[PDB]
C-alpha cells in the first residue's frame, strides 16, 4: 500500500539557558523506530522499535553522525533567523524540519518532502519538482535565493531518490508482522443514561494500526456526523490507536441507530449496534 | 535512514 | 502567537475497580513545544513516562504521558497541563467513559 518514512527536527533556543536543544525523531507510517537528543550525554541515535535493533552498530554511528551535524546547522539557523526577522536575543524560538519520502504501491518514489516552519509557521519547503522552493515570506526569501544559487535541492533530491526509498524497503521488510499486519479495531457501544430525554451511545474503537479510521453514526440509514460527538484518534500506549463516536438519542429510540467502522485492517466494515 | 541540510538557513 | 493544548485523559483499557491498567494524558495542537504534563492521584503528582516529542502536518506538537495505575472508588486521577497559551495550570479529571 502507500507507505512513508519521515524525520521530525526540532530545535529550541534557551536564551541564557546555554546553547540549543535539538531533537529528532524517525518514523514508518505511525510507528517511531529512532530518537535523538543533543542534551543526552554521549549523545547516540537510539532505536526505537524492535525492528530496527536488528541493524549493524554502524547504522546507529552513521546516523549519530547525522543529527550531531542537524543539531550544529539548527544552532546557526536559529540565529541567522534572528538577524532575518530582526528579533533581540531575549526569547526562545524554534524551528522544525520534517523530510522524508512516500512510496506507492508497487515501491517506487511517489513523493518527498522537505519542509520547514520558524516559530510554528511555514518558512520554506520543497516544491515537488524538488528542485525549486515555496519561501512563506521575504525572510524565507533569502533563504531561496541561497539554496537556490547554492543548488542544495539537488542534494536532497540525492538522497530522496538514494537512500530515502531504499530505507524504507528495509524497515517494511524487517518490520512485516508490524508494519504490514494492519490491526483492526475491537468496536463495542456503550450505554450512558444522561436524562429522560437522552442516552448516550458511544461506538469504541480500540487495537487498531495503522491510526487512521471513519467512525461514523446513522440514525435510520441517514448520517449524524454534523450532530455526533468525536474525540481526535488517540495512542492507547501499546503502538494501537483509540477513537469513540457518540450520539444523544431518546431512550427506547437506540435501535434506529447502528454505528459504522472502516479501516484497512477490516476485510469487511463492521455495523454494529448497542447489544 | 536521516539527511542533514549541506547550508544553513 | 502560541496554540492551545487540547488533552484527553483515558485509561488503555476499560477500567475495572481492582485491575492494574495505564492512565494516559494526550495532549496535541499545542506551540510553543514548552509544556509542563502530570498526571495527578487525588491532586498530588505521579511518577510518569512522558514520550518523544513529534509535530504533525500543521507543526503543533503532541505527547503522550502515561503510569501503570488501578483504578478505584476512593481515588481521583486528574492531567495538570501549563502553556504559554494558558492563563493558569489546566486539570482535566479522568472519567472512565472518556
Amino acid at each position: 500500500g502507500p507507505h512513508s518514512l519521515r524525520y521530525f527536527y526540532t530545535s529550541v533556543s534557551r536564551p541564557g539557558r546555554g546553547e540549543p536543544r535539538f531533537l529528532a525523531v524517525g518514523y514508518v507510517d505511525d510507528t517511531q523506530f529512532v530518537r535523538f537528543d543533543s542534551d543526552a550525554p554521549n549523545p547516540k541515535a537510539e532505536p526505537r522499535a524492535p525492528w530496527v535493533e536488528q541493524e549493524d552498530p554502524e547504522y546507529f554511528h552513521r546516523s549519530t553522525r547525522i543529527f550531531k551535524g542537524a543539531a550544529q546547522i539548527d544552532r546557526g539557523n536559529l540565529q541567522t533567523l534572528r538577524g532575518y526577522y530582526n528579533q533581540s536575543e531575549d526569547g526562545s524560538h524554534t524551528i522544525q524540519r520534517m523530510f522524508g519520502c512516500d512510496l506507492g504501491p508497487d515501491g517506487r518514489l511517489l513523493r518527498g518532502y522537505n519542509q520547514y516552519a520558524y516559530d510554528g509557521a511555514d518558512y520554506i519547503a520543497l516544491n515537488e519538482d524538488l528542485t525549486s522552493w515555496t519561501a512563506a515570506d521575504m525572510a524565507a526569501q533569502i533563504t531561496k535565493r541561497k539554496w537556490e544559487a547554492a543548488g542544495d535541492a539537488e542534494h536532497y533530491r540525492s538522497y530522496l531518490e538514494g537512500l530515502c526509498v531504499k530505507w524504507l524497503q528495509i524497515y517494511l521488510d524487517k518490520g512485516k508482522e508490524t508494519l504490514q499486519r494492519a490491526d483492526p479495531p475491537k468496536a463495542h457501544v456503550t450505554h450512558h443514561p444522561v436524562s429522560a430525554r437522552e442516552v448516550t451511545l458511544r461506538c469504541w474503537a480500540l487495537g487498531f494500526y495503522p491510526a487512521d479510521i471513519s467512525l461514523t453514526w446513522q440514525r435510520d440509514g441517514e448520517d449524524q456526523t454534523q450532530d455526533m460527538e468525536l474525540v481526535e484518534t488517540r495512542p492507547a500506549g501499546d503502538g494501537t490507536f483509540q477513537k469513540w463516536a457518540a450520539v444523544g438519542v431518546p431512550p427506547g429510540e437506540e435501535q434506529r441507530y447502528t454505528c459504522h467502522v472502516q479501516h484497512e485492517g477490516l476485510p469487511e466494515p463492521l455495523t454494529l449496534k448497542w447489544e | 535512514f536521516p539527511q542533514s541540510a549541506p547550508h544553513g538557513v | 502567537e502560541p496554540r492551545t493544548p487540547k488533552i484527553q485523559v483515558y485509561s488503555r483499557h476499560p477500567a475495572e475497580n481492582g485491575k492494574p491498567n495505564y492512565l494516559n494524558c494526550y495532549v496535541y495542537g499545542f506551540h510553543p513545544p514548552q509544556i509542563e504534563i502530570d498526571l495527578l492521584k487525588n491532586g498530588q503528582k505521579m511518577k510518569t513516562e512522558q514520550s518523544d516529542l513529534s509535530f504533525s502536518k500543521d507543526w503543533s506538537f503532541y505527547l503522550l504521558v502515561h503510569t501503570d495505575f488501578t483504578p478505584s472508588t476512593v481515588d481521583e486521577y486528574s492531567c495538570r497541563v501549563n502553556h504559554s497559551s494558558l492563563a493558569a495550570p489546566h486539570m482535566v479529571k479522568w472519567d472512565r467513559n472518556n
